[PDB]
DNA sequence: GCTTGACAAGGCCCGTCCGTTATGGTATAATGGAGGCTGTCACGGATGCA
RNA sequence: CCGA
């Protein structure tokens, strides 16, 4: 699903970030109506592990493996938890969103 | 309450103290654990200052204060005027928390001895120089100012610094050791004049140099989105856990069980107060130099155990268990308590067959319901206006009754019941069932779902949960009840199926043998003829049997549909031979009869087929 | 080795994390190959050349190796060797071409 | 031989000879100012008695020691003053006749730990592929481990425990030999010069001042007394007997057996012994192979262990003695025997090695004390286990039974001695051969005894080869194993044979008849379910044994054996007497109805009668497994291997009510309780008739003082000791005090606390012991009385109870048919059991068909076989030609030609007991010998409504002992989240666990009959976010409303 | 801590100890009311009930002396006495 | 439907009284620490070194 | 240590 960015043209993605890549091309088409320069990527496959501790939420990241260095770079980056998922809704006590 | 999101960031020390300080009604401030002392060895009550101190963190019982003369319900809200303690109900201890204030700032441990290990990364220096410098083992340039053999953050041993003392240059140069050094040097750090100079390196420089000032420029990056201070990862107040979550309870033999974050908080604070002791009374600077690593070393060990040097060990050896011990593992926070849970209302039993029995009902032994079914036979039995409260309804189910079990009977009708067998591996593992009572001590289970736990009966044991609510009752009967799950969820085929004595039945049933051949070669007038013929005793189970059979759809093994030979008969009629089978037909647009060699055993199978489906 | 599932099951734990396996070689182009052995004594190379540029690529060949390309229509991700194949240069070779 | 013969050697070299050794090493000490010497005389230390024998141990929860006196002497430096005194240095607790001890009212076996020996060893790793490239490792007793390293250059690299690689020229003149000896010494001096230069020559002075420079103001005087105390002191470097003997023969030198420290020849020694592996010469050594590895009993702990205590003894008596200036001490006051008598019990208390006895059966017990174990202190991590430590070798033929073994987590770690072998003076397992000449098997003498001196050098046959008698061993090719290999020889080139087929196999898997018909897997489960029987009632022995069940019997040590000849004069169930004639008579005492540790019976029956002859080595009393003198687990019934209307389904078991109502599978379980009167602050708890809230007929079976009489009958609830504490804080809510206030209702000062029995667990009481500390007893500290309370149950079989036979066939009883309906037999006879005969050939356990048709044969002929495995060797289908011969003789009697059939042999026909139609095929029925396990269904049923709670987490307990729930573990909601079923999952997780507002309200709605309302947040989440902000983390919940962020307070 | 069986049988006698006490007279069941404190969450002296009112406490002993007495009649008053422990 | 007077019971409250508890001290001379690892395997970053 |  992910990328790897580079290139990093009046965007506000520095390179090395894994964005997926319907999220650059819709940047890259809501960019593109003001005309200018857009950002470039290269396609990378990540294993079963590296794609779950690169999630949107630092709860399941941190519930799942690895959880000093999940909540120190959660906290470095000061990052919400939307509270989107199966995982997240059991550790908080709610019905879950399926 | 309800909340949409949480957010993670990190602690400043107002936010800290913003945690731990409460304001009192004379204008007084109570959260700082000055004192290492835990309860008094007399009489069992925490003393007025420390790590269970009652002013902080709360009164031990219900609507009482300290010193006594407060120790009626009718005080609320109310602080008492001598000791000290608010008259409050006594479980804001799981809540309240105080704080140590700290004598020398302290390096967090997640921040340095990390990877990639933020520290280093915004202080643009090696690890091993910044672990150095933060244990007291070199020095630092702060101010190099008006030299040629020094530059800034620059390291020296104890040997070069005295020799740099010579010249006493002819100038104004500091140096810095410990976390004071590392404060001094995050705090004169200019966010912006180093993310624009990074921004403006990056354009012209080399491919292995780019990466690293690409990871120092994003980790800066998050310093100015989230408003935090880079100084902030230095440690001046430390925050204390409530005492209820670090509990000192007594067993029964006069010993006390105490847990290790109360030894981690007791070092924290002793280094802490000698410190401030050898400060106070002007210490030779190999005393308090010592006493600031040693302190250090205290608060790493509280954080993590064990991350940077030696592991503090308890009694036996063995370690102890600190703040992200308790979280970081599979014994921990994530993955004992909120991932998975022990419940109420539930029990285990080995398991037996259930022949005799249908899907979708399990047998319930008799005392194992009592206890599943508990409040629900307590409300039957207030309803039906043979008890009136809890405690007779308590006293007639343990006192044994024969109205209780016709209570148990008419409770546990249509409320279903969920089988689970351990491993789970799939969705099938857990099975929502009828129960019925039986009696014995095992529980019966149905022959046909045993493939989907893979259970057999040799030594199996099998959990069971009652659902309470009537959404949760709806959702076992429509979702999840056995008779509903017969496909796997991986294949389409079906789980639910014969299996080990069944196929060998009909196997059995359904087979040919030449032995058994008494009455073979008859000929009877359909399905029904020959049915009573088998139980009558007329004929065997493999007997080579013809059928008169009008419908045409007849499967075979190698099915045939080829003629073998050909009996012309008068009036126009043809008697067409099959290999199993033989048909009469009319002359231009009409079939007469048919007949099929079969055994009785295949019309019994195919008459119990034809019972079942169509009703 | 034995065949059972404790020996298949390692295959699908590194399939599934997207290592990367010992022994790799795939094309890098969509050339039309022409086979040329000399001497298979511990020393084979396969030479092979495209249709569109006049610069041919001949990928080189250590001598474990083995081929099995016979002559055909060799497209841009086919495998010349022998040996198991890795995902991230097969996304290497498609993105960079394309 | 005795089976248990390794812990009586051990224990008795340990009383002998080995405590000797400490105490010699211990004396003489010494002040700092050389004015005062102790010293121990050792020769002469003394054992008291015991204060309480077996039983009152057993029931008093004390352990079974024995006071040990060592006589001192002080001699004194200033004048003639010789004070002499007796000195108690400890408690050392016994072991008893069955080779077991007794620590804390509960018997424990010290198990036996293979290690890797002490010795030289020299191994070949290698690179990427690079260079051979050769290391050694110098192993002692106890001290330092010296290690050699060759590089790819070819560098002597020598490195001590944790410190990085220096030279072993540095080394070598660090000790203080001459660079003369060195090279003169070395067969190839061409290599070592090779490492000489680039390494460097250094002096003797330079050499020390280097190694102090990578061990640790470099000196020479320092670093000199620092290598003189790693490895040339005693006390800190123990080489060992087993060290000095392996190193002398691995290095091939003569050096004396005494000396137990390092020579700087034996480094030169190992020098070229490393180097000459560099050319080809030598051989590298194996670390599984059994040669290598040696077993540690209980002797060699307890003297570790006490050589430990001893230290600090001594390091406490020179403080002791230099502290005080004042002379003229008596030697009891500087003794302090406190530290050895803490080492002493932390050893028999708290180590990996003494566990908690299997005491089941008396095959459970005779294997327990013979398992050998890889873990413990000085041995293996389970973490560190890999797969070669758990794999065969084949040096364990013979020696170590490869079916044994763990089915859990410690598989081939924890290993069982086999039959036949024996562990030698120097810890090596020795298994008997005969010897061989000309290809005749020799027979003549007693056996040879190689302790694996018979990989490289000897062809060793099994004992299953075809010999005729008194003659040589037939056939051309004899099946050998030479180095490692299996392979084929001729008879003349035989050297050694095997002495028994089953010496292969450990005991219980020897108990199993017909054991090459059955799969190896099987044969482990047989063995482990064997261990698992209950004693029955009346035990009964196989119709098809084996033959090691006498000696079995007789050394588990519950068969009371006689000693000497004799007339029996007195019998009864408590005593026989006998007076011997070859203090004239003889009392073995006969216990009766005692509690093992699984809560089993161990009850003794008299055998002999009044009036007979006795010869040394009769049995005259069996226990509680063994019958005859031989052990009987289980009993002889009728199977009949045929499917029922799905009862016996999938390993489910049908059996008759005969087995009910002839109380055959009967046990007793006799169950202990124990209840102590505790010294609380606000008073002294009571043990009293009187208790608050308790009706008038339940008390009627107490006595004056609130305990129960010898011989009540007590269920589930009922009052075994009545206790009473007095309460103290009243503080009563006001519906209470209302309640109190209208109907009288003075609240009492004490609450009730009596002992009650647990839900089941009925039976009759049998001993009512109790403990006070006036009477003469001493209690743990802060109790005034202990009552202990014994009840015993009959317990019939039922359905849930797991049954098994000797291949590994268990099963759980399904059903309880009556006679009427049971299958019956042409002669009128119904069937006991039905077993499913589709559990036979996937399993692959054909052994059982076997043992049920020999068993019926000799049921039809009353002869009780006796058959050894591995029978294959006097023919082809011998087992099966046996039991169709047997079976044909059984038919041949005048009454029963129906037993055989020649149209079909095993099978014969079977009537249906309903309707008395015949079945339609016939039906293979035998005797089969049945167990009955532990793992009765009472034991497993367990159900909670609402219990206790946990200290921080809220969350139910868990366990049956303390009403625990059920875990609903992580992969149960992975299974509820991919059905639906949100509503399920979250009243799962909170009106269930840890939401206590949630489960209060949760309550209230289902006894008033209300809708259950909406749950809050669990209190385990309120716990990880206050540890979150513990450890440093702003983390905080908000909510977004009408542009508007606040932070929400989870702790409300 | 406290069980839930212990809350809610606690809770039904609160119930049924209000539904007892609301068939009396208005007043005698308010004294016994402020008297024990099922109102207030405050047990209050004789007195002070003098001071709630104004006719002083001589008689607020004689009202909830009689309010006890008509409370311990053995007609009509038994579904309290089955929580007699 | 209350009211006043006698008869005691028992929490607050301020003295001594003795057991507990905190604190200071002792003068020949003494001047760098015991104490275990040493049989797991595989992958991914991060140094570090030629 | 054992059982699934
Ligand atoms: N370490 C283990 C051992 C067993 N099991 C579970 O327990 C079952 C064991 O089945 P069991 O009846 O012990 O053996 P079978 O596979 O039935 O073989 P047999 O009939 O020969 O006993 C397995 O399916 C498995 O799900 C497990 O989860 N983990
Ligand atoms: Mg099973
Ligand atoms: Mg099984
Ligand atoms: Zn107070």
């Amino acid at each position: 699903a992910k990328v790897r960015i580079d290139d990093g043209g009046d965007t506000t993605m520095l390179p090395g970030e894994l964005v997926e890549l319907r999220q650059v091309e819709q940047v890259n088409e809501a960019m593109g109506i003001t005309g200018s320069a857009p950002a470039r990527y290269t396609p990378v496959l990540l294993g079963i592990t590296k794609a779950s501790l690169n999630t949107d939420s630092f709860i399941s990241a941190a519930s799942f493996q690895e959880t000093t260095r999940v909540l120190t770079e959660a906290a470095i980056e000061g990052k919400s938890d939307w509270l989107r998922g199966l995982k997240e809704n059991v550790i908080i006590g709610r019905l879950i969103p399926a | 309450p309800r909340f949409d999101y949480v957010k993670i960031a990190i602690a400043s020390p107002e936010r800290i103290r913003q945690w731990g300080e409460r304001t009192l009604p004379n204008g007084t401030v109570v959260g700082e654990v000055t004192k290492p002392e835990t309860i008094n060895y007399r009489t069992l009550k925490p003393e007025m200052d420390g790590l269970f101190c009652e002013k902080i963190f709360g009164p031990s019982k219900d609507w009482e204060c300290w010193c006594g003369k407060y120790k009626r319900v009718r005080h609320r809200g109310i602080v008492c005027e001598r000791c000290g303690v608010e008259v409050t109900e006594s479980r804001v201890r799981r809540h309240r928390m105080g704080y140590i204030k700290l004598a020398a700032p302290v390096t967090h441990v997640w921040y340095l001895k990390g990877i990639p290990s933020y520290l280093s990364i915004l202080l643009d220096m090696a690890l091993r120089d910044v672990e150095q410098i933060v244990y007291f083992n070199a020095y630092v340039v702060l101010n190099p100012g008006n030299a040629s053999n020094l530059q800034y953050k620059q390291l020296l041993t104890e040997d070069q610094w005295v020799e740099i003392e010579d010249q006493i240059e002819l100038e104004g140069i500091e140096v810095g050791i410990g976390a004071e050094a590392v404060q001094r040097l995050l705090a004169e750090l200019q966010l912006e004049e180093v993310a624009e100079k990074l921004r403006e390196e990056i354009l012209a420089s080399k491919g292995q140099k780019r990466a690293k000032l690409i990871k120092r420029l994003r980790v800066i990056d998050n310093f100015i989105a989230t408003h935090s201070q880079a100084e902030w990862m230095t440690l001046d107040v430390i925050p204390v856990i409530p005492p209820d979550l670090r509990p000192m309870v007594q067993l029964d033999g006069g010993r006390f069980a105490t847990s290790d974050l109360n030894d981690l908080y007791r070092r924290v604070i002793n280094r802490n107060n000698r410190l401030a002791r050898l400060q106070e009374i002007l210490a030779p600077e190999i005393i308090v130099r010592n006493e600031k690593r040693m302190l250090q070393e205290a608060v790493d060990a509280l954080i993590d155990n064990g991350r940077r040097g030696r592991t503090v060990v308890g009694a036996n050896n063995r370690a102890l268990k600190s703040l992200s011990d308790i979280i970081e593992g599979k014994q921990g926070r994530f993955r004992q308590n909120l991932l998975g849970k022990r419940v109420d209302y539930s029990g285990r039993s080995v398991i037996v067959v259930g022949p005799n029995l249908k899907i979708y009902q399990c047998g319930l032994p008799r005392e194992m319901a009592i206890e599943l079914f508990q409040p629900f036979v307590i409300h039957r039995l207030i309803k039906l206006g043979i008890v009136n409260n809890i405690k007779a309804a308590k006293k007639l189910i343990l006192k044994g009754d024969p109205q209780i079990w016709s209570v148990l009977e008419e409770v546990i009708t249509g409320h279903p019941v969920m089988l689970n067998r351990a491993p789970t591996l799939h969705r099938l593992g857990i099975q929502a069932f009828e129960p019925i009572l039986v009696e014995g001590r095992a529980i019966q289970l149905h022959p046909l779902v045993c493939p989907a736990f893979n259970a057999d009966f040799d030594g199996d044991q099998m959990a069971v949960h009652v659902p309470l609510s009537l959404e949760a009752q709806c959702e076992a009967r429509l979702l999840m009840l056995a008779c509903h799950n017969v496909l796997s969820p991986a294949t389409g085929k079906p789980i639910v199926a014969p299996s080990q004595d069944m196929v060998l039945g009909c196997y059995y049933l359904t087979a040919e043998n030449p032995n058994a051949q008494k009455g073979a070669g008859r000929y009877f007038a359909g399905i029904e003829d020959a049915l009573r013929a088998y139980d009558h005793g007329q004929v065997d189970l493999h007997s080579q049997i013809w059928i008169r059979h009008l419908d045409e759809d007849v499967v075979t093994e190698k099915p045939d549909t080829e003629v073998i030979k050909t009996e012309d008969l008068g009036d126009g009629t043809v008697m067409k031979y099959y290999r199993e089978r033989k048909i009469r037909e009319g002359v231009d647009g009409e079939i007469i009869t048919q007949y099929i060699q079969t055994t009785p055993g295949r019309i019994i199978y195919n008459k119990t087929i034809a019972e079942a489906l169509v009703f | 080795k034995t065949g059972d599932i404790v020996q298949g099951l390692p295959r699908i734990e590194e399939l599934l994390e997207a290592r990367k396996p010992k022994e790799a070689c795939v094309l890098a182009r969509a050339p039309g190959v022409c086979q040329v052995e000399y001497l298979e004594d511990e020393s084979v190379d396969i030479k092979v050349v495209e249709d569109d540029g006049t610069v041919s690529e001949y990928p080189l060949l250590p001598g474990q190796n083995a081929m099995v390309t016979d002559g055909q229509r060799i497209d841009v991700g086919h495998a010349l060797t022998d040996g198991y194949n890795n995902p991230h240069e097969i996304l290497d070779v498609f993105f960079s071409y394309y | 031989p005795d089976l248990i013969e390794i812990q009586h050697a051990s224990f008795h070299w340990f009383l002998e000879e080995g405590l000797i050794e400490e105490l010699n090493s211990f004396s003489p000490i010494s002040d700092y100012t050389g004015k005062l010497e102790l010293h121990f005389l050792g020769k002469d230390y003394k054992l008291k008695q015991p204060k309480y024998d077996v039983d009152e141990s057993k029931r008093r929860d004390a352990s079974y020691s024995v006071q040990m006196y060592v006589p001192t002497r002080l001699i004194n430096k200033e004048t003639g003053e010789i004070k002499e005194q007796e000195v108690f240095i400890g408690d050392l607790p016994l072991m008893t006749e069955r080779g077991t001890f007794i620590i804390n009212g509960a018997e424990r076996v010290i198990v036996n730990q293979i290690v890797r020996s002490p010795g030289v060893y020299y191994k070949k790793e290698l690179d990427k592929n690079g260079r051979r490239t050769y290391s050694a490792s110098l192993i002692p007793n106890r001290g330092a481990w010296l290690k050699f390293e060759t590089d790819k250059n070819g560098l002597v690299y020598v490195r001590i425990d944790k410190t990085r690689k220096l030279s072993a020229q540095v080394l070598l003149k660090a000790i203080g030999l001459s660079d003369n000896e060195i090279l003169d010494s070395l067969s190839h001096p061409e290599f070592y010069q090779k490492t000489l230069d680039k390494e460097g020559n250094p002096t003797e002075e330079e050499a020390l001042v280097e190694l102090y420079k990578k061990l640790r103001p470099p000196t020479v005087s320092g670093g000199q007394q620092l290598l003189e105390s790693r490895f040339f002191d005693p006390k800190r470097y123990d080489l060992g007997r087993v060290g000095r003997y392996k190193l002398n023969k691995k290095l091939r030198l003569n050096e004396a057996d005494t000396t137990r420290v390092l020579t700087p020849q034996d480094i030169l020694a190992a020098i070229n012994y490393l180097i000459n592996l560099e050319f080809d010469v030598g051989t590298t050594d194996d670390i599984d192979h059994l040669g290598n590895r040696r077993v540690r009993s209980v002797g060699e702990l307890l003297q570790n262990q006490i050589r430990v205590g001893l230290n600090r003894l001594e390091r406490i008596i020179r403080e002791r003695m230099t502290v005080s200036e004042s002379d003229a001490l008596t030697p009891a006051s500087l003794v302090n025997p406190k530290p050895l008598v803490a080492a002493i019990k932390e050893f028999f208390g708290s180590s990996q090695l003494s566990q908690f006895m299997d005491q089941t059966n008396p095959l459970a017990e005779l294997t327990h004390k013979r398992r050998i174990s890889a873990l413990g202190p000085g041995g293996l991590t389970r973490e560190r286990a890999g797969f070669a430590v758990r794999d065969i070798h084949p040096s364990h033929h013979g020696r170590i039974c490869p079916v044994e073994t763990p089915e859990g987590p410690n598989a081939g770690l924890i290993g069982s001695l086999a039959t036949c072998a024996r562990v030698n003076d120097y810890g090596f397992i020795e298994t008997p051969y005969f010897r061989v000449e000309s290809g005749r098997v020799r027979k003549d003498l007693d056996p040879v005894y190689l302790t694996a001196d018979e990989e490289d050098d000897m062809r060793v046959a099994p004992g299953d080869i075809p010999t005729d008698e008194e003659g040589n061993i037939i056939g051309e090719s004899v099946p050998i194993r030479y180095r490692q290999e299996f392979s084929t020889t001729s008879p003349e080139q035989v050297d050694y044979v095997a002495v028994s087929p089953v010496q292969i196999i450990s005991v219980a898997t020897s108990m199993i008849p017909f054991l090459e018909h059955d799969d190896a897997n099987r044969a482990l489960m047989g063995s482990n379910m064997q261990r698992q029987a209950v004693p029955l009632l009346r035990p009964e022995r196989p119709l098809v044994g084996t033959g090691l069940e006498a000696q079995a019997a007789r050394d588990s040590g519950m068969v009371i054996v006689s000693r000497t000849h004799g007339i029996v004069t007195y019998v009864d169930a408590t005593e026989i007497r006998v007076q011997p004639h070859s203090g004239e008579e003889i009392v073995y005492p006969i216990q009766k109805y005692q509690r093992s540790n699984q809560d089993t019976c161990l009850n003794q029956r008299p055998l002999v009668y009044a009036g007979e002859d006795v010869v040394p080595g009769q049995v005259l009393a069996d226990g509680s497994a063994t019958e005859g003198g031989e052990l009987a687990l289980g009993q002889n019934i009728l199977v009949a291997y045929m499917p029922w209307e799905g009862y016996n389904y999938e390993d489910a078991i049908l059996i008759s009510e005969r087995l009910v109502y002839d109380d055959v599978y009967t046990s007793i379980h006799i169950e202990k309780f124990e209840i102590e009167a505790r010294q609380t602050k606000l008073g002294p708890e009571e043990i009293t008739r009187e208790i608050p809230n308790v009706g008038e007929d339940a008390l009627r079976n107490l006595d004056e003082h609130g305990i129960i009489r010898i011989g009540a009958w007590v269920e589930s609830g009922d009052i075994l000791v009545g206790k009473v504490t007095p309460k103290g804080e009243a503080d009563q809510p006001p519906e209470e005090k209302l309640l109190r206030a209208i109907f009288g209702e003075k609240a009492r000062d004490v609450r009730d606390n009596s002992l009650r029995v647990p839900n089941g667990e009925k039976g009759r009481v049998v001993d009512v012991r109790v403990f006070t500390r006036e009477k003469g007893d001493e209690l743990p500290p802060g109790a005034n009385m202990v009552v202990r309370i014994y009840v015993a149950q009959k317990r019939k079989i039922q359905v849930g109870d797991k049954m098994a036979g000797r291949h590994g066939n268990k099963g759980i009883i399904s059903r309880i048919l009556p006679i009427e309906d049971m299958p019956y037999l042409p002669d009128g006879r119904p069937i006991d059991i039905a077993l499913n005969p589709l559990g036979v050939p996937s399993r692959m356990n054909v052994g059982q068909v076997f043992e049920c048709l020999l068993g019926w044969a000799g049921e039809n002929l009353g002869v009780r076989f006796k058959i050894t495995p591995f029978d294959e060797m006097y023919g082809e289908e011998a087992s099966r030609d046996t039991v169709h011969g047997l079976l044909e003789e059984a038919s041949q009697r005048p009454n029963k030609d129906w037993v055989f059939n020649e149209n079909h042999p095993g099978k014969i026909q079977v009537f249906d007991g309903r309707t008395g139609e015949p079945f339609d095929r016939p039906i293979t029925v035998g005797q089969a010998y049945m167990l009955k396990l532990v793992h009765l269904v009472d034991d497993k049923i367990h159900a909670r409504s609402t219990g206790p709670y946990s200290l921080v987490t809220q969350q139910p307990l868990g366990g049956k002992a303390q009403q625990g729930g059920q875990r609903f573990g992580e992969m149960e909601v992975w299974a509820l989240e991919a059905y639906g079923a949100a509503y399920i999952l979250q009243e799962l997780l909170t009106v269930k666990s840890d939401d206590m507002q949630g489960r209060n309200e949760a309550l209230n709605a289902i006894v008033k009959g209300k809708s259950i309302p909406r749950p809050g947040t669990p209190e385990s989440f309120k716990v990880l976010m206050r540890e979150l902000q513990s450890l440093g983390l702003d983390i905080a919940a908000h909510k977004v409303q009408l542009s508007e962020d606040g932070e929400s307070a989870d702790a409300e | 801590g406290e069980t839930p069986e212990d809350e809610v049988s606690k809770n039904l006698l609160r119930e049924d100890l209000e539904n007892v006490l609301d068939t009396l007279s208005p007043r005698e069941r308010d004294v016994l009311r402020l008297r024990y404190g099922l109102d207030d969450g405050r047990m209050k002296t004789l007195e002070e009930i003098g001071q709630i009112f104004n006719v002083t406490r001589e008689r607020i002993r004689q009202i909830e002396a009689k309010a006890l007495r008509k409370l311990r009649h053995p007609n009509r008053n038994s579904i309290l006495k089955e929580y007699i422990r």
